[PDB]
């Protein structure tokens, strides 16, 4: 879902603490759904071929 | 500062913090002192809950006891288990491959009450292995970090579900007791309420509560409001305590004949008998505080109850109604509510203690069986609890963890960082917890309640993503595994000093503030509406007068080496993820400059990471060496600090340590003496400052590719020592006794000038690969001789050559000199492995010199191979003639959103230039906030950019605007912190300003020497004859599926043939190519591999008839 | 038969092929490459490999 | 009785028999009995002294009480790979060495060559060449018709001969 | 040059063997086998190894003659019943100083 | 879905006693190796312990059936011998698995057929690869499109063979040991005929 | 100068007893020797002191025919039982050339 | 059936007992594998010369025959067949079941 306050500063100014522990939340997802979406990829064209 | 010897670094930090970081190695010297049983835990113990002090040890110990027949006139118990002296000192026990333990006694008491018998005794119950002052175990001459790991809580957790086929909202619970059978409740689809327990999916709430001795009458007015279980029960269709018992014997019990008291006995014995099933103490805690059943009563029954029991019931049904609020009969009032299983509430930490502890427990529990029968078997009234206790469960369970168990690994000592990283590291993995595959993505991500107590930032980015963290560098261990993290609290709007530790659990139940408040300097806030944690984990804008805590300060979310990446905040997640985890990977290099813009994290790091020597009693300084430094004290005696040289880590880093002081200075307790492998003056130093420009140049540093000077090659400012030992032991063997000598047969006269009489290298003789270290030889006797081996042996006159020379020699790939020999030999009282009688190593050092291949990294995650070395002439240099010493290039800047790493070059720039602010008419705008004795910095300045209350950008753009000249009148570098290039090629200017500055780069373990490969033909495995792999052995690259596929899409059949055929399986194949490529006739016909004939010889072994038709 | 138990459920494909006694006549490019025979594709083909070569006339004269 | 024999019969891979079993587990026991009492592990010759045998069989007994591991047990830190993907193989051959012995063989060939056609002769049948059986004096006698001194005698000429600096150069690479 | 174990001292060179300090004559094949035996001490050798190495080649006879000849260099040096020439069964003879 | 079965038996010429085993088959000792490792500790193949379990029931249940047995003891000793074959063939198909020391279970026949690690997927269609070698990557920048640049090191080893013939062709060296000999100690004539 | 000698010594990774400093970063500290050779082939300086004392370039006797420069520098730092004796063999060249 | 890399076909069946005994060479009968101290296979093992093929290339179980001229002959004392030692990875055993 989406938090309803969003970052207002950007990473030129820098962030405050919750700006960055709610962008390491999203990082964090994006990092570990690539990682399965490698395996689950390979084992797709597996299949495929 | 707190440290009296710590160099002056000035701050940019704007607000003051409370109360200093605490003892980084807390988390597992506190545990271990607790596990003992020390003075220093009975004081922390006595200061905070004197209720029950008990250790570990005690604990275990009390559990067991008193030991008990079947007779019962006579029993055993243990109590006082002490300690003593420690075997051999550290030093010691490291080089000769002992193990650093200390002897542990127990008093041991039989009594006998048929005729009174009491029999004392001090029963020696091993070598308990012990902890050394930096957290660390030494297990057989090696480095153990035992990490502590996140299991769940034991105890009563609800749970929420849609069935998806109705929509209609289910609830569910489940009591998990450590060490014992489940407990579950849930509501179906229908209104029937199931206590499907130990997997048997029947028996509603009812029959168990008539089990438990339940009336109906006093179930309906007990449990009255529950009209969805009220005509569960009226469906219950089992009626009578009796029956009930019946159906749960014979369905939990199929196959036995149900009594009237085998039932009773075996329901008791199911859950309220410890000795089946018993909640842990922190397991009953739990259970009690979600139940509100006692709030001023001491731990104790760990047992289930049917009180508790019962209340679960009561709680599931009244959450199910929709409720929000119970108080038990006889209980306090609770809240009604779902219990998340990944919140840091329920996430328990078993640490290093509670581990040792569990397998003392269950050595012990084997140690009781053995002496009950032991005991019950043996004659009375001549029996001693000497004769009776035995050991060997104990020391072998303690071995069996302490050895071979993957929450116990090898201390990683690349630099102090990495050591003090993996100690304080928070793993999710070995017995106990979830494993990698059945891992998923909700326990990888992260929760709110980490805000404190577990880093977000650093964990490892391979595929436990997510289940590795570190310790927030405020956070602390609660007597019961929770973590728990300090925090200030408000009153009336006004910030007070007073510092409360809050678990996760009160977390929800306050409002949090936040740590770069506007403080108005006397404790109220100047903005009414703050940012704020609310109970469910949102952030919200809340007024200053309803806050009720405070952050103590910042970088409190954060680990302790992502705390030492300048302009985090500056840095995305992802990026700065990897800088933290490239932070610990940095070698140690051969002086380690200390950064120019850091952190002031770096100083108690490097003084917590144990590598530096510190005086322990203030003093003088008597006489300074190389290698030992004596202090004289104020009270007379004087100490003698003993400094290790050149000592090989456990990854092959050198571990050098020199002395930072003179022969006549005074030193105060604390301060630093000498500065180890990778820390200068005091404060960790992993890399050097480097000279940087951002622009591209030629395609060389394409693709995140690094150039770099020749004068990096040249003045050894990037070099790294590497130590690799070679071990080779001589064993007695079934034709005699395998011997090192020099006198190896039928080899030549030069390669043994090398060797002394006793048959090894000396020691400072170069060595390449292929020559040998170790002249061993062994009786081989003879063989099976060929004619032409016996016509070349009766025409040259060789004489007997009756042993075969397995000599030690230098792995492939690698040279260097060598440094030291230890000699082990049971001839000289030296203990070894029985069977062996001599032990050589030998260590060989490597004076690595940085060179292409090898990877560089930043502190922002800007990592890079280095793609080519640069002669000095030709690299661009600015005006006043100084060559840039590296390169990166400006396209990985932008799309990685590592900012920060411009920044930190912007302050690295003006930091080595100095800087002062005219303040002719009083300090410019920009300057107002900014701190004293910052105004004005001398050359080569350093300076401390604390992660979040670090350096703004108009203050550093004011900095980059006053930028004093360097040697004569000359601002090489303009406002924007650009500077005009001259190319070292062509000579003509650049056309366009680039960015330079001044960057730390450090070198990582990536070193290409350690990683070329290559292989013709080398060994071959046995049941399959394919080539091996790794570097241990020579090899051979894997040719996996995939390939095959790129391979049959090319349409080129005779590559993926040979590549099958005659390279890996063919052995006649094999043989033939070798010999026709080396006689120079064409390659032959590729034949039948040996993979296949082996998988139709399984094929033959499974009974399938499984044969090849040529018709 | 072959080919399946390569890719997915050895057991079953197995067990279903000594069932029915069935034959695998390799054909095929992955049971090709099993074997080590060369793969029916590309220079596999029999029109690709059985091909002959040999100097011209006029060469081999004026060689 | 029957459990205790079974036990000694089929307890190892290995097979023991009963006679070094029993010792086997009385050293042991005495052993763990004597390190209970003492507070450290008894020395070799403690245990020698308590078997009222030899050290050195003490340590054969002890080096045989040694049993096997699986081939195929998980020995990473994860589980990725088996010990078996980590031991070579002995007997395979190793392709290069083949090659040398072959042209040892032509080179060995050629040099007999050079030599008379008796003398040569004479070695081959005398140490196996031609065939694996390495002829022996009467035999060699026999069928060239030459008294076995005289063979005796032409044998050592011809292997002084062989000795000769040159074949000896050419040959010594090969070793 | 000379190959020495405790009391037995040989010398090929002269072609002479001493035990304690007197000479003492041996036929050769038990010359031999003693030279092999001493320059190889405190090292097990095999019958096999033994027969192929200080006897021809191609001995077509029966292994017993290895320890006939044993026995000899037993009675001619180790007078007592406690030996330094040892025997260990199934894998051959030696000779290493008893401990 | 029982004709599916059905006729298939009925069809061909095998015959459903298939299903029941009177003998089973061992393994070729080179398939289940048995190695003495360096430092005299053995390693066994994992299958030994199952065939030798085996044999021990077959063999103790032939002694019982001989010697005369109560029904419900040779019925014990029949299911145990039952147990044991279908442990050897899938372990831990059917209850709990063998398991030796370590508390980990002993792998089965069919156990090395199966899944990524097992033969047909570890062995067959992949394979490890000789002549072959591997390391880091840095830009080339100055190289054209169909050129890579090698370590000199990694191509001496990969072309061994070769620069040995040649260098034996070149009268370097008087034979293929002498050839090996300097191209392991990395004579300076070496680099000449590499390239 | 190309290559050191030190009389206590074998390799670059060893300590000389009496002197703070440390061989590598003695031999680090002589990487900043400025000098000026007259003689083509290699020629030997040496360099010898005892007792508490600073070590500096002014304490290194070169031999006629070459001149040292920056004899202030420092060197190493001795004490009561430190000694140093070092030998260093000086060439001339250009450009950098690795050891 | 040649190996010669000609296969017109591949099949799978089930085996029966007949099937099971022609692929078997011997019986194995005893659950031993190697002797403790001399270090060889034991009679009728799991590791049967007998069965299985001889050890070393060209031996017999105690070293009778030795050379490469005895081919194709079993010995009488101990009834091994000298051949190459790799035809151990090719021989096959069975069990008969009570
Ligand atoms: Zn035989």
């Amino acid at each position: 879902e989406f938090i309803p306050r969003p970052v207002k500063s950007s990473f030129r100014e820098g962030l405050t603490v919750l700006e960055y522990f709610i962008n390491t939340h999203g990082a964090r997802k994006g990092l570990a759904d690539t990682a399965l979406r490698t395996a689950d990829s390979g084992y797709l064209t597996r299949r495929l071929v | 500062n707190s440290v009296p010897g710590a160099p002056n670094r000035v701050s940019f930090a704007k607000l003051r913090e409370p109360l200093e970081v605490p003892g980084l190695l807390d988390v597992q010297t506190d545990s271990f002192e607790w596990l003992i049983g020390s003075p220093r835990w009975r004081e922390s113990a006595a200061e905070r809950g004197d209720v029950n002090p008990v250790g570990g040890l005690e604990e275990v110990l009390y559990e067991l006891s008193p030991i008990e027949d079947f007779s019962g006139s006579m029993s055993l118990s243990f109590s006082d288990p002490r300690f003593d002296d420690v075997k051999a000192p550290v030093d010691e026990c490291k080089d000769k491959d002992m193990t650093y333990a200390a002897p542990l006694f127990v008093t041991a008491e039989f009594i006998n009450n048929n005729t009174g018998e009491i029999k004392s005794q001090t029963v020696f119950m091993g070598d308990f292995p012990m902890m050394t002052e930096k957290g660390t175990f030494i297990i057989n001459g090696t480095e153990r970090v035992v990490v502590s790991q996140l299991v769940r809580s034991p105890g009563v957790y609800f749970d929420e579900t849609i069935d998806k086929s109705t929509d209609k909202t289910l609830h569910s619970v489940k009591v998990i007791p450590s060490r014992g059978a489940w407990l579950e409740f849930d509501v179906d689809k229908r209104d029937t309420v199931g206590v499907r327990i130990d997997r048997k999916r029947r028996q509603p709430v009812t029959v168990l509560l008539k089990a438990l001795g339940w009336t109906s009458e006093q179930i309906v007015e007990r449990f009255g409001f529950s009209e969805i279980m009220r005509s569960t029960l009226e469906k219950d269709n089992t009626v009578g305590t009796d029956e009930a018992l019946l159906d749960i014997y014979r369905k939990l019990r199929p196959g036995e004949p149900p009594t009237k008291e085998s039932a009773q006995t075996l329901l008791e014995n199911l859950f309220f008998k410890e000795k089946r099933y018993d909640l842990a103490r922190v397991g009953r805690y739990k259970v009690n505080k979600k139940l509100g059943l006692h709030v001023g009563e001491p731990i104790t029954s760990s047992t289930l109850t049917e009180e508790d029991v019962v209340a679960t019931i009561e709680y599931l049904v009244r959450l199910h109604e929709g409720q929000t609020t119970m108080t038990v009969p006889g209980g306090v009032e609770v809240p009604v509510e779902t219990d998340d299983i990944d919140h840091f509430g329920n996430r328990r930490l078993r640490t290093v203690g509670e581990l040792i502890q569990n397998q003392i427990r269950v050595g012990m529990s084997r140690m009781e069986r053995v002496v009950r029968e032991r005991m019950t078997t043996q004659d009375v009234e001549a029996i001693t609890p000497q004769t009776l206790i035995n050991i060997r469960p104990v020391v072998a369970a303690i071995k069996e963890f302490f050895g071979t168990s993957q929450l116990s690994q090898f201390m990683d000592q690349n630099n102090p960082l990495s050591g003090l990283t993996h100690k304080r590291r928070l793993s999710a993995l070995g017995p106990g917890g979830l494993s990698r595959e059945r891992a998923g993505l909700e326990v990888r991500d992260v929760h709110p309640s980490h805000y404190g107590r577990m880093c977000p930032i650093e964990t490892p980015e391979g595929p436990n993503i997510g289940l590795i963290g570190s310790l927030s560098v405020y956070a602390r261990v609660n007597p019961f595994g929770f973590i728990e993290t300090p925090y200030r609290k408000v009153v009336d709007g006004v910030v007070s000093d007073e510092i409360v530790y809050l678990t996760a659990d009160e977390e929800d139940r306050h409002v949090v503030a936040q740590a770069n408040s506007p403080i108005d300097a006397d404790g109220r806030f100047v903005e009414p509406r703050v940012l704020v944690r609310r109970k469910a984990g949102e952030v919200e804008y809340v007024p200053s007068s309803e806050v009720d805590y405070m952050d103590v300060s910042p970088r409190q979310m954060v680990s302790v080496a992502t705390a030492m990446i300048p302009f985090l905040e500056h840095d995305d997640a992802n990026r700065a993820l990897m800088g933290a985890n490239m932070q610990r990977q940095a070698v140690p290099l051969v002086r380690s400059e200390a950064p120019l813009v850091g952190t002031g994290m770096e100083l108690r790091a490097a003084i917590d990471a144990g590598d530096v020597v510190v005086a322990e009693e203030s003093g003088v300084i008597e006489e300074v060496s190389a290698d030992y430094i004596t202090v004289m004290h104020d009270n007379g005696t004087r100490r003698t600090y003993r400094m290790r040289k050149f000592a090989r880590s456990n990854h092959g880093t050198c571990a050098n340590q020199c002395p930072i002081v003179d022969a006549g200075d005074r030193v105060e307790a604390g301060q630093v003496i000498a500065d180890g492998p990778c820390t200068d003056d005091g404060e960790m130093a992993l890399g050097k400052n480097l000279l940087v420009a951002i622009m591209p140049w030629e395609g060389h540093n394409y693709e995140d590719a690094i150039i770099l000077s020749n004068r990096l090659v040249e003045e050894d400012v990037l070099t790294s020592i590497h130590i690799e030992e070679h071990e080779i032991d001589a064993r007695d063997t079934k034709l005699g006794a395998e011997e090192i000598t020099r006198d190896i047969p039928n080899i030549s006269d030069e390669v043994l000038a090398d060797l002394d009489e006793r048959g090894i290298v000396r020691i400072g003789a170069e060595v390449r690969d292929g020559d040998i270290l170790v002249g061993k030889v062994t009786p081989k006797g003879e063989t099976e001789l060929t004619p032409e081996e016996r016509l070349l042996r009766a025409i040259f006159g060789e004489k007997a050559r009756e042993v075969r020379d397995t000599s030690l020699k230098v792995p492939h790939g690698e040279s260097g000199k060598v440094i030291g020999i230890r000699v082990f030999s049971r001839e000289d009282e030296d203990e070894l492995p029985a069977g062996v009688n001599e032990l050589v190593r030998v260590y060989v050092a490597q004076k690595r010199k940085i060179s292409d291949g090898d990877k560089l990294a930043g502190r922002h995650g800007n990592k890079g191979v280095i793609g080519k070395i640069l002669p000095v002439e030709d690299m661009p240099f600015l005006a006043d003639g100084t060559p840039v010493d590296i390169i990166l290039n400006t396209h990985g800047v932008p799309r990685r959103m590592n900012i920060g790493q411009i920044l930190e070059t912007h302050l690295g720039w003006c930091a080595h230039s100095g800087w002062k602010v005219d303040a002719a008419k009083g300090v410019p705008d920009w300057a107002a906030r900014l701190p004293d004795e910052l105004l004005e910095a001398q050359p080569n300045a350093i300076v401390s950019t604390p992660v979040f209350d670090g350096a703004q950008e108009a203050e550093l753009q004011g900095l980059l605007s006053c930028t004093l000249p360097n040697r004569d009148g000359d601002v090489l570098v303009d406002a924007d912190g650009k500077a005009m290039l001259f190319d070292g090629r062509s000579g003509e200017p650049f056309p366009y300003p680039v960015t330079v500055g001044y960057m730390y780069i450090m070198k990582l373990h990536h070193l290409v020497d350690d990683k070329i490969h290559a292989r013709s033909t080398g060994p071959y495995s046995m049941i399959t004859q394919q080539p091996l792999g790794g570097k241990a052995q020579f090899g051979g690259q894997r040719f996996g599926e995939m390939e095959c596929w790129a391979m049959q899409a090319y349409g080129a059949a005779y590559t993926l043939q040979e590549l099958l055929t005659i390279k890996s399986d063919d052995t006649v194949g094999r043989v033939k190519v070798y010999e026709a490529i080396v006689k120079g006739e064409n390659i032959p016909e590729p034949g039948i591999p040996e993979s296949f004939k082996v998988l139709l010889k399984e094929l033959q072994s499974l009974c399938l008839n499984v044969e090849v038709l040529s018709s | 038969w072959l080919s399946a138990a390569s890719f997915q459920e050895t057991t079953r494909v197995l067990t279903d092929a000594a069932i029915n006694c069935r034959s695998d006549k390799l054909n095929g490019l992955k049971e090709n490459v099993i074997i080590g025979k060369l793969i029916p594709a590309g220079t596999g083909i029999n029109r690709y490999r059985n091909i002959a070569v040999q100097p011209t006339e006029e060469a081999r004269a004026a060689a | 009785q029957a459990i205790t024999r079974a036990m000694a019969d089929q307890a190892r891979t290995i097979r023991i028999p009963v006679h070094m079993v029993e010792v086997i587990n009385k050293l042991g026991r005495i052993q763990r009995e004597l390190l209970q009492d003492l507070g450290r592990e008894p020395t070799p010759e403690e245990l020698a002294k308590e078997m009222d045998i030899t050290p050195e069989k003490v340590l054969e007994i002890q080096q045989y009480a040694r049993e096997p591991i699986s081939l195929d047990q998980t020995i990473g830190d994860e589980g990725d790979s088996q010990l078996g993907d980590f031991i070579e193989d002995s007997e395979a051959v190793v392709a290069v060495d083949a090659v040398s012995f072959t042209l040892l063989q032509d080179q060995l060939q050629s040099v007999l060559d050079t030599l008379s056609e008796r003398e040569a002769g004479v070695v081959r049948l005398r140490f196996g060449l031609t065939d694996g059986q390495p002829r022996t004096l009467d035999e060699i006698g026999q069928v060239y018709g030459v008294t076995r001194e005289r063979i005796r005698q032409i044998e050592s000429k011809t292997m002084s001969k062989l000795r000769h600096p040159s074949r000896s150069q050419v040959l010594r690479d090969y070793l | 040059v000379r190959l020495t174990f405790a009391d037995i001292e040989l010398d090929e060179e002269t072609h002479e063997v001493w035990k304690a300090g007197q000479p003492v004559s041996l036929s050769p094949t038990e010359f031999t086998l003693l030279r092999y035996f001493v320059i190889n001490a405190g090292t097990v050798l095999s019958k096999p190894k033994i027969l192929d190495h200080v006897w021809r080649y191609d001995f077509g006879g029966d292994v017993n003659v290895v320890e006939s000849y044993v026995s000899y260099l037993r009675r001619k040096i180790d007078t007592g019943e406690k030996r330094l020439l040892h025997t260990l069964r199934g894998v051959g003879y030696v000779l290493r100083e008893p401990r | 879905k029982r004709l599916k079965v059905v006729a298939a038996f009925q069809q061909s010429g095998n015959s459903p006693m298939g299903m029941v085993l009177d003998a089973v088959p061992v393994i070729p000792p080179e398939l289940r190796p048995m190695v003495q490792l360096d430092g005299g500790r053995f390693a066994t193949s994992d299958l030994n312990d199952l065939y030798r379990r085996v044999i021990n029931r077959n063999n103790r249940l032939k002694r019982l059936i001989d010697l005369g047995a109560p029904e419900i003891i040779v019925n014990n000793e029949k299911r145990m011998l039952q147990e044991s074959v279908d442990a050897l063939f899938d372990n831990g198909r059917r209850g709990r698995p063998v398991t030796g020391p370590g508390n980990r279970p002993l792998k089965s026949l069919s156990d090395l057929l199966k899944g990524k690690q097992g033969r047909f997927r570890q062995n067959l269609l992949g394979k490890r690869v000789d002549y072959s070698g591997r390391s880091v990557i840095v830009v080339g920048p100055q190289l054209k499109l169909h050129q890579c640049g090698l370590p000199k090191l990694m191509a001496l080893e990969l072309f061994k063979p070769f620069v040995m013939k040649r260098l034996v062709d070149l009268n370097h060296a008087q034979n293929i040991k002498s050839a090996k000999r300097m191209v392991e100690r990395q004579r300076p004539q070496v680099w000449d005929v590499l390239e | 100068v190309t290559s050191i000698r030190i009389d206590g010594v074998l390799h670059e990774f060893t300590t000389v007893p009496g002197v703070k400093e440390d061989v590598t970063e003695i031999i680090l500290n002589l990487k900043s020797l400025v000098v000026s050779s007259e003689e083509d082939e290699p020629v030997t300086m040496y360099l010898r002191k005892q007792g508490p004392g600073e070590v500096t370039a002014g304490d290194i006797v070169p031999p006629a025919g070459v001149t040292v420069h920056n004899p202030g520098m420092h060197i190493a730092t001795l004490n009561d039982k430190g000694k140093l004796e070092v030998e260093l063999v000086v060439e001339r060249g250009r450009g950098y050339v690795p050891a | 059936m040649l190996d010669v890399n000609f296969f017109d076909e591949l099949r799978i069946g089930l085996a029966t007992a007949e099937d099971i005994r022609q692929w078997s060479y011997g019986e194995v009968k005893k659950p031993e594998t190697i002797n403790y101290r001399t270090l060889k296979p034991e009679k009728d093992g799991l590791f049967c010369e007998k069965i299985f093929g001889p050890t070393r290339d060209w031996e017999c179980y105690c070293g009778k025959y030795k050379r490469v001229r005895f081919k194709g002959i079993i010995c009488e004392r101990c009834g091994v067949e000298v051949t190459r030692a790799k035809v151990r990875r090719e021989r096959m055993g069975h069990i008969e079941l009570a």
